[PDB]
């Protein structure tokens, strides 16, 4: 009975709040706060809970609710997009890229190529290239290292011919 | 109005020949640089600003100025495929 | 590269139905209030669908573009361009067959 | 004459049926979402009471529950249409609302689309104007004419780069 | 200005053009005469009826107390002319006079009524549309499709002169023409993913699929909607 | 200066006190001062004394019998403006006493519980709802009452129906079948009408065909004489029309209901019906409706008569009448307090089926003062109204017009008949019945025409809801001031006369007297009248009073203008108009535009803050003087003082001046020299140009503030920030800001300038696999947050006035779910007049400022004066809206005569004395330029000749007195400002009035060369800093295929819409400089095919030969 | 043509992109070659207002 | 051909 499947016992904290929120509704007159009802439910509840176990609650809204003008426009025709990347950023993330290949292509295959596996192949390498001897070098106290060989080396090509310093903002 | 509309469009059988005509003669205009140009130093379009007569970047506009020489020549069927794709690179740097 | 000049509309054979289709829907779960994830097997299961981010899977075991296309083993997610979620099909198999209702409906009746 | 009865129902990619939060940790979906799910639950469960091998009146009921239920998507509203269970009497937007623009959509369909290089304004008369030409706010234009101004930017000293050149600008 | 009192008003404005275009028996219908012929007026005090005669035939129209004559007893009513005043139907015109008198009626009482609002627009406008109107056919004499179906006129280019002919051989096909207005004459394209579009999309997609209809994009539409 | 008053048609009495409507109904709608206890039923305390006492009590083991004790409320939680601030519907809270009874006899007293708690009406008209101001639209409907009415589903007879207004009641009609018998519709369940009147307790041999004596033809009747026997077996033998059966031992179920039992009549204690139902039937009630008290079935006073003058009106001529929808007689008005009152009885419709509830699923004896009465269905059911009601909107408030004209309208929408259904023509005409009831010509424009529409001036509300124009009595030729309010129908009863008959003080002075007779108008005899029209007034709406010379302004063009001052926005140099029409003082104290002194005294203090005044009672109060305050629609609302310290004052006198009030005269617009003609096509078609000089002298500037908002919201990447400190590449840019955030009240800001800053968690934790390599160069700290910075919108901030920093709503502020805090700014900017900007006058002249001239170039008459606006004149006589000539002479006048005129509605200055007023004038001008030592113009011989010529003036005159006449015409000679040559022929100069009309954000210029894209359907949408794309609708793509646009037609169907894949490809090409590439397929196609696709139609793209083709390239395709 | 005065219409502007839009925009959509009208054949950009009411005079 | 549609409850009873 849910857009949602939420747990067994989360519904029975809903279930336990929906039939606590009627007392409070009368025993203080007025709607209860946060604070009024976990000194209500139980010993171990929060003030802070309850508001996540109130958004956790509801319906919610569709995207088909007609809004306002009632005729044409629905809720989701407002929604707009930021996935997907626009004209103006798509362009932008690829003339940085057609760049880079502009930029460390007069570089040596490591100085390079530890960054294009650091951080050219997606995997953090923290504490991962310098345990495997990365198929053909030499590791330990030079590695971190490398990348004083590799990464500030693209400093200079780039404080000279500012080429990368607009792609920040 | 614009230059020559009248005499332009005598050129063509319909209006939209020389639509299409005059776009894609700009579209190899203002592909291979303004290289193509079978239209004269002298007889180029020109601007004003800064105070010095610099070629107008408006391709579509040369096209119209080139055809009214009768330079050009249109059917619908003149060359291949692929085959024309290749020629006017190396008559005109196609860089 | 080969251009169109008709547009076709017939009836789905089901084996054509099942021929779009990426995967049966077999849960009735849909996201996870907590992890804001897909559920598996479920109506929006990235497995079926297609990945919810740009050139990775769901599990995360390969990641990068140039290996364009290349499902995963501890879950199977292909990885390539997101936007394949807006198009990619699904279905859901019946344990009866159910009658469409325009060709039930619809008058003359269609099947009548 | 077969194919018109429906043994596979395909389903919607899901994008074009999202479901996105939006303000306050709560969520926006499509009813067709809501329509499928509830179809499920009736296949699946027919799928037990069909394997426990139960009574045939109760495997019926299921039936009955499971036509229903794939109308309800395919066209809801050719039988007594079903709604969001609290909320309102609102009835679901089904593949059949969708596609014929059921709920005043045929209407917003031809009140057309949105276009990316466009701009409005009020009208102010321009005598000394000329036949084939307009008053038109600089202001507008560089909006309007934008990326085509970045360029002419960058082949002008005026910026190092387009990135720039935007930035020049915002 | 002084007129209406308990009688028959004809249709004027943008109603009438709607009448004209679709038409549509009009308010107004006016007798006309199935046939050629001479007149003879009969009547009671009450009762009255026309009268066309041409030697064999003797036609019958009884047109109610109300009706106004718009005919003299002894003249010549061509077929189609009309015997009482106010709005020809064009259906019952069609059935008398044929395609050109009813659409050169059909073109006319519309441009009567703009002009009379001094708009000056072009015959040939008007005429297109009518056109259309009378796009179909109904097939009467079957060659391999069944008896009704009406259907466009011109798929007949090669599939009427195929009965000895181009494809050699078999029945030839005769139909019946076809006056449908504006709004029913578009439901009835050969393009299913326009006729969607058009009042109604549900019962346009079921004949679709079930035929296979593919849709030859020929129309400005399908090829916008795609 | 001087006023010249004008007309003479004496009125017996001033417009009543004009938001009456909207205040005194709320008044008796709750009742809260005089009041002791028991007082009155009218208004909430019927809702009360409706559902109480609630009773679901069976003498058995329980039940309940709860009845109503009393109710009341006080103190409002926060003080009014407060409300506004912190977002607060500003309200009262209201209690109501109990106490439950029990079956063996107990009460325990409930005693205050305020379960539910109303909304406020503030003093002036409106309400607060969430900070908000809003109106709540009276609302038109047909009365309660029976009718009877002609049938369209057969040319022929009549049709009865018996119309009451519950909220559940039930409709009574009753027609004669198509087959001969006689057809009784209580519900669409249709029956012979018969059955029931036997049930009356009356037979068919007491008053049958007695009563049915003209019942010639009466076979409606025949059918079942042998039917006709018991009542006790006739109400069994009626139940048939109901579902799914049932047994009738019981039977008086739905027999009990339609006797007295409040829910079957029109009012309680019979009326509003009985009313008319005292000449359309019978004469008295039976109790309220067919009411019985303690008898064998049911007494009948109700269908007796109903049936038995529906047989009177199918007999030839007596009683007789067919009945008028439109006719107002039968039309009532359901105002603020009905509207809210008839709300707040459904409402305690379902407090008390929640007190039913609690008998099965609550106990007998543990549930003893109330464990089952609760304010939540309650609490909803009136912000559902206030706040969501159609009939609720937000407050017009451009100018005090404006805000008043609001209350003062009238909707037939809402819960009655809207649109869908239109009947148009009918009801949307101005009726026969309308004459001083309502305004025949204001409403709005287009769609909503005579649907929406506004009360004419000296129109009242009686206490049942019917409109009321007043009549002075005349008897004997002899006019009395004994002045009566008749309703529709009184007034149908009499020969009235209209306002202007010439009177010799009481005594009438004409031959033929020029008299309505219900509708009709006749000449007639002094002898024959009776009543006659108070003022030419109160035939229209007040926004339509405040237009001079109404009576050569043709309705449509003069609609415009009641119209358009609803568009006034106070300018800094607010004038009222030259020529007045009397309703100007009268509406600046109506509508609270100004501050005015409540007793006499001495003025203590005086500064722009405050005043403090010391009355003669001894009272010292001090009038805040409410300062740059925001309205709903921006321009400001607040006070300007007009005396000086220790300035001794009468009551009523003038304190501070309005937003727009000029010492307590309505201050709209701006009263100029406009020359008539036209200007080099400057104003072309309606346009209209400008003299510099009006910009330099402030004229139409005007003070606007807009309010920005922005959240701090909780989100499941980590809370977002307010921080002065945005990531980014400037510091030069973040001065005006230092603020913490926010920006330093008193800063200038252009488009594009940061109002508050702030930081946004956005990416989901990695970097991009593209940046990951790039800020590591820089040094990457690469900070997970994002430049989400409130910005100044484009197109014009303006300079600060005040920020609103509200964090956690500690102070009693409430919250938003899931939001941190949030940070207000107000910009404030004097806009000037401007290329753009548009102009109105009341006579309905509308035009836009085409072009702003410097002085130099303009008109000028001899004395060097040039002219301010430049009025072309082919925008009148297609018009016919002669009052702005009628005021550009008088204007001439009253210009030299330094003077300004109250011209009144349709009494008001005529030809001869404007001609005459322009004869003194002449002198000011003309008859001291010769005093100065300078004769006449060598340019002015020129003109006079061809003026003469023109037939303008009299040839052999004198050269200095053809000139007089040309001026009482109302043109002068002009020298074209730029030669100093003159023009042709005179031209008619003259001060008009005239109003900058108001700037709404729809009509902004809007320019958008791309930016966000709809999730969805991945359309073109909306931001802030962005504006989205224009439609382009069906009819636009129309107009390209016609002209065979191929290329472009598509492009805006793909390339610049949904082609998610070209519209990138298209940006780049452009920016690199290359030539624009083909599109893919568009969204729109997909999407399209995917619906289907998902209904299980396959839908193929084949290619020449029948081959699909991919228009999904990749990706849906399989393997 | 437009139909509009000004007493506060308002136009919306597009632009057209592609090197054949606006060589379509030019040819056939110029202002000053759509001089006469598809529905008469008359001319419909005339003298009208002011324009006439000089030249009369 | 329309009596009762709503059966699924009443059918199943
Ligand atoms: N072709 C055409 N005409 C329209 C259109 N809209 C209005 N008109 C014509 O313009 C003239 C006046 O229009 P309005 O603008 O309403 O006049 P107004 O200034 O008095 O309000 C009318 O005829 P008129 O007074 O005879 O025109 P004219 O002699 O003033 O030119 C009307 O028929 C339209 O969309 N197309
Ligand atoms: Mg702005
Ligand atoms: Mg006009
Ligand atoms: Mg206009
Ligand atoms: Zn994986």
């Amino acid at each position: 009975a849910r857009t949602i499947r939420i747990p067994v016992h989360m519904v029975e904290t809903i279930n336990k709040l929906s039939r606590t929120a009627r007392q409070l509704q009368q025993e203080l007159g007025r709607e209860p706060t946060y604070e009024e009802i976990a000194e209500a439910m139980g010993p171990g509840w929060d003030a802070k809970r309850v508001e996540e176990t109130l958004k956790i609650a509801q319906e919610p809204v569709s995207l088909e609710t007609p809004i306002g003008d009632e005729k044409d426009s629905f809720y989701g025709d407002f929604i707009p997009d930021e996935h997907l990347p626009s004209p103006v950023d798509a362009a932008t993330q690829s003339l940085l890229s057609e760049e880079l290949e502009k930029a460390l292509s007069k570089l040596s295959e490591r100085e390079a190529m530890v960054l294009k596996l650091r951080k050219g192949l997606i995997d953090g390498r923290e504490h991962t290239l310098e345990e495997v001897g990365a198929f053909f070098g030499v590791t330990r106290e030079r590695i971190r290292q490398i990348e004083n060989k590799a990464l500030r080396k693209l400093k200079y090509h780039e404080s000279r011919t500012r080429k990368l310093r607009d792609f920040l903002d | 109005a614009e230059p020559g509309i009248d005499k332009l469009f005598g050129m063509v059988d319909s209006k939209y020949r020389l639509t299409v005509v005059v776009a894609k003669r700009a579209q190899q205009l203002l592909r291979h640089g303004f290289k193509n140009t079978v239209l004269e130093p002298e007889e180029r379009p020109k601007m004003q600003t800064l105070e010095g007569l610099f070629d107008d970047p408006n391709a579509e506009t040369w096209a119209m100025k080139e055809l009214l020489t009768g330079r050009l020549v249109f059917g619908e069927n003149l060359v291949p495929e692929d085959r024309l794709q290749k020629e006017m690179e190396r008559i005109y740097p196609g860089e | 590269k080969k251009e169109v000049r008709k547009v076709r509309i017939a009836l789905a054979s089901p084996e054509k139905i099942r021929s779009w289709s990426y995967g049966e829907v077999e849960k009735p779960e849909t996201i996870n209030y907590r992890t804001l994830k897909p559920e598996r097997d479920g109506l929006f299961d990235e497995r079926i669908f297609g990945p919810i981010k740009d050139y990775e899977c769901a599990c995360g075991k390969y990641k990068r573009q140039r290996f364009e296309g290349k499902v995963c083993e501890r879950c199977g997610v292909e990885v390539t361009k997101s936007i394949v979620r807006r198009y990619r099909m699904g279905h859901i198999e019946l344990a009866t067959p159910a009658a469409h209702i325009w060709f039930v409906k619809d008058v003359p009746s269609k099947i009548g | 004459p077969e194919w018109m009865i429906l043994e596979a129902v395909p389903v919607l990619p899901p994008d074009l049926r999202p479901m996105v939060q939006v303000d306050g940790g709560r969520f926006a979906t499509s009813d067709l979402n809501d329509l499928y799910r509830r179809l499920i639950n009736r296949n699946n469960r027919l799928k037990k009471l069909l394997a426990q091998g139960a009574p045939e009146i109760i495997i019926r009921n299921e039936k009955r529950m499971l036509q229903e239920a794939v109308d309800a998507l395919l066209d809801n509203g050719r039988r007594g249409a079903p709604v969001t269970n609290p909320g309102s009497d609102r009835p679901l937007r089904s593949l059949t609302d969708i596609l014929s623009g059921k709920q005043g959509r045929f209407r917003q369909n031809l009140l057309g689309k949105r276009v990316d290089y466009s701009g409005r304004s009020v009208i102010v008369v321009g005598p000394q104007l000329k036949l084939h030409q307009c008053g038109l706010p600089k202001r507008m234009a560089l909006e309007l004419f934008k990326p085509f101004l970045l360029k002419k930017m960058e082949e002008k000293g005026i910026a190092p780069n387009v990135k720039a050149a935007r930035r020049m600008l915002e | 200005t002084g007129g209406v009192a308990g009688a028959a008003d004809i249709t004027q404005g943008l109603p009438r053009v709607i009448e004209l275009f679709e038409a549509r028996r009009p308010k107004a219908k006016a007798v006309i005469s199935e046939i050629d012929g001479v007149v003879r007026i009969e009547e009671t005090e009450e009762k009255l009826s026309v009268f066309v005669e041409s030697e064999g035939f003797s036609k019958e129209y009884k047109l109610p107390k109300e009706a106004r004559l718009l005919v003299k007893d002894g003249d010549y009513v061509e077929a189609g002319q009309p015997l009482t005043r106010g709005a020809i139907d064009p259906h019952q015109l069609l059935e008398a006079k044929g395609p050109e008198a009813v659409e050169r009626y059909l073109v006319e009482e519309i441009q009567k009524v703009y002009r009379a609002q001094g708009v000056k627009l072009h015959d040939k406008h008007i005429e297109i549309v009518v056109r259309q109107m009378m796009k179909y056919v109904e097939v009467t004499d079957p060659g391999d499709s069944r008896l009704l179906e009406g259907q466009v006129l011109e798929k007949w280019d090669v599939e009427a002169l195929n009965e000895r002919l181009i494809a050699e051989g078999k029945t030839p096909v005769a139909w019946k023409p076809l006056l449908m207005g504006v709004t029913k004459s578009a439901l009835s394209t050969k393009s299913w993913l326009s006729a969607a579009s058009f009042q109604n999309t549900t019962h346009v997609l079921t004949e679709a699929a079930i035929a296979g209809k593919k849709d030859e994009l020929i129309g400005l539409k399908e090829n916008v909607i795609l | 200066m001087e006023i010249k008053r004008f007309g003479r048609i004496r009125e017996v009495i001033p417009l009543p006190p004009l938001t009456e409507i909207q205040v005194e109904s709320y008044r008796r709608a709750l009742q809260a001062d005089v009041p002791p206890e028991k007082r009155e039923n009218v208004g909430i305390q019927a809702a009360f004394r409706e559902t109480f006492p609630i009773e679901e009590e069976d003498k058995g083991k329980g039940g309940l019998v709860l009845d109503f004790l009393e109710y009341r409320l006080g103190e409002p939680p926060f003080p009014q403006d407060e409300c506004r601030e912190k977002d607060l519907t500003y309200q009262a809270p209201l209690y109501a006493r109990l106490q439950l009874i029990h079956k063996d006899t107990g009460l325990i007293k409930e005693d205050e519980v305020f379960l539910g708690h109303i909304p406020l009406m503030t003093e002036d008209g409106s309400f607060i709802i969430n900070g908000a101001d809003r109106v709540i639209v009276s609302q038109i409907h047909r009365s309660p009452g029976v009718y009877f009415t002609p049938d369209p589903a057969r040319p022929g007879r009549y049709i009865a129906s018996i119309i009451p207004l519950p909220k559940r009641g039930p409709w009574i009609d009753l027609e004669v079948e198509p087959n001969g018998v006689v057809s009784m519709k209580v519900n669409k369940r249709k029956f012979p009408l018969v059955l029931l009147l036997r049930v009356l307790g009356y037979d068919q041999e007491t008053l049958a065909r007695e009563l049915g004596a003209y019942g010639e033809l009466v076979q409606g009747l025949m059918d079942e004489s042998v039917f006709a026997m018991r009542p006790e077996e006739a109400l069994i033998r009626l139940f048939t029309l109901l579902r799914p059966g049932d047994p009738p031992k019981r039977d008086k179920a739905v027999a009990y209901v339609y006797g007295l039992i409040a829910d079957p009549r029109r009012y309680d204690l019979g009326e509003a019906g009985r009313y008319k139902a005292e000449e359309k039937l019978g004469i008295r009630l039976s109790g309220r409706t067919l009411a019985r008290f303690e008898d064998g079935e049911f007494k009948d006073e109700v269908f007796l008569p109903t049936l038995r003058y529906l047989f009177a009106l199918t007999a030839g001529v007596p009683g007789h009448e067919v009945d008028d929808i439109d006719h107002l007689g039968n039309r009532r008005i359901r105002t603020v307090g009905e509207l809210m009152t008839d709300q707040f009885r459904v409402g305690l419709a379902r407090l008390a089926r929640g007190v039913r509830e609690r008998m099965l699923m609550g106990s007998e004896d543990s549930l003893t003062p109330a464990k089952l009465v609760n304010s939540r269905p309650l609490e909803a059911a009136i912000r559902e109204f206030f706040s969501r009601s159609q009939l609720s909107q937000f407050k017009d408030e451009t100018n005090p017009l404006s805000s008043l004209r609001h209350k003062r309208r009238i909707s037939a929408l809402g819960p009655g008949g809207l649109t869908r259904e239109r009947a148009g023509f009918d009801v949307r005409d101005v009726h026969r019945t309308h004459y001083g009831r309502i305004c025949p010509v204001e409403t709005p424009e287009g769609a909503n025409i005579g649907l929406i529409t506004s009360l004419a001036a000296y129109a009242r509300v009686d206490e049942l809801g019917f409109i009321r124009t007043p009549y002075r009595r005349v008897v004997g030729g002899v006019v009395t001031d004994e002045v009566v309010y008749m309703t529709a129908t009184e007034e149908d009863r009499y020969t009235i006369a209209q306002a202007n008959t010439p009177l010799e003080g009481n005594r009438i002075a004409a031959e033929r007297v020029v008299a309505r007779r219900k509708g009709e108008p006749v000449i007639v005899s002094p002898e024959e009248v009776e009543f006659m029209d108070v003022s030419p007034k109160q035939v229209f709406s007040v926004n339509t009073n405040l237009i001079p010379f109404l009576e050569h302004d043709d309705a449509n063009r003069a609609l415009m203008g009641s119209n358009m001052q609803t568009q006034a926005v106070p300018l800094i140099r607010a004038q009222a108009p030259v020529v007045m029409t009397g309703l100007e003082e009268r509406v600046v104290r109506d509508s609270l535009a100004a501050l005015y002194a409540e007793e006499d005294g001495e003025v203590a203090k005086v500064d722009g803050n405050r005043i403090v005044v010391r009355y003669e009672d001894g009272r010292l109060v001090e009038y805040p003087l409410r300062r740059f305050y925001r309205s709903n629609q921006g321009t400001a609302l607040d006070q300007r003082p007009r005396v000086v310290v220790g300035q001794r004052v009468r009551k009523g006198d003038l304190l501070a001046d309005g937003p727009a009030s000029e010492n307590g005269f309505l201050a709209l617009g701006q009263n100029v020299l406009v020359a008539i003609m036209p200007f080099d096509g400057y104003n072309f078609e309606d346009a209209i140009v400008i003299s510099e000089e009006l910009l330099k002298r402030d004229f139409y500037t005007s003070i606007h503030i807009e309010r920005y908002e922005i959240e701090a919201r909780d989100t499941k990447l980590g809370p977002e920030r307010i921080t002065r400190d945005i990531p980014h590449l400037s510091e030069a840019a973040l001065r005006d800001l230092d603020e913490e955030g926010v920006v330093r009240i008193g800063a200038e800001v252009k488009p594009g300038d940061i109002l508050v800053g702030r930081t946004s968690f956005k990416g989901e934790s990695e970097p991009t696999p593209e940046e990951r390599l790039l800020r590591s160069i820089f040094g990457e700290k690469a900070r997970d947050v994002k430049d989400t910075s409130l910005r100044v919108p484009p197109g014009e901030g303006g300079i600060v006035v005040r920020t609103v920093r509200l964090r956690r709503g500690d102070p009693g502020v409430e919250l938003k779910p899931g939001v941190r805090e949030v940070v207000r700014v107000y910009v404030a900017q004097k806009r000037k007049l401007q290329v753009g900007d548009k102009l109105a006058n009341r006579h309905g002249n509308k035009g836009v400022v085409a072009k702003i001239l410097p002085v130099e170039d303009m008109p000028h008459l001899p004395d060097g004066t040039p002219v301010d606006v430049i009025l072309n004149p082919l925008g009148v006589p297609s018009r016919m809206n002669l009052g702005q000539i009628l005021e550009t002479h008088l204007g001439l006048a009253g210009y030299f005569l330094g003077q300004r005129y109250i011209s009144p509605i349709f009494d008001g200055a005529k030809e001869p004395e404007i001609k005459e007023l322009l004869a003194q004038a002449f002198e000011v001008y003309f008859g001291k330029r010769k005093g100065e030592g300078f004769g006449v113009d060598k340019r002015e011989v020129e003109v006079l000749r061809r003026a003469e010529k023109l037939g303008l003036v009299t040839p052999g005159k004198t050269p200095e007195e053809q000139l007089k006449e040309l001026f009482l015409q109302g043109k002068v000679v002009l020298y074209d400002g730029r030669t100093g040559e003159p023009i042709e022929g005179p031209i008619v100069v003259g001060q008009m009035f005239i109003m900058k009309l108001y700037h709404m954000v729809e009509d902004k210029m809007h320019a958008r060369s791309t930016g966000p894209y709809s999730l969805i359907t991945q359309q073109p949408l909306g931001g802030k800093a962005q504006f989205g794309g224009q439609r382009f609708g069906e009819m636009e793509v129309w107009a390209l295929e016609a002209y065979g646009a191929a290329h472009t037609l598509q492009e805006m169907l793909t390339l610049k819409s949904d082609d998610i894949e070209g519209r990138n490809a298209a940006y780049e090409a452009i920016i690199k400089g290359e030539d624009v590439p083909e599109p893919s397929v568009p969204e729109s196609f997909r999407v399209l095919v995917k619906e289907l696709q998902a209904l299980a139609l396959d839908v193929q793209t084949l290619d020449e030969k029948d081959n699909p083709v991919d228009i999904f390239e990749g990706l849906a395709s399989k393997r | 043509a437009f139909n509009a005065d000004f007493d506060g219409d308002q136009m919306a502007v597009h632009v057209p992109l592609s090197s054949f839009a606006q060589a379509e925009a030019r040819i056939q959509m110029l202002s000053a070659h759509n001089l006469l009208s598809p529905a008469s054949g008359e001319p419909l950009a005339k003298p009208s207002r002011d324009i006439i009411l000089g030249l009369y005079y | 051909p329309k009596i009762s549609t709503s059966d699924p409850v009443r059918q199943y009873l």
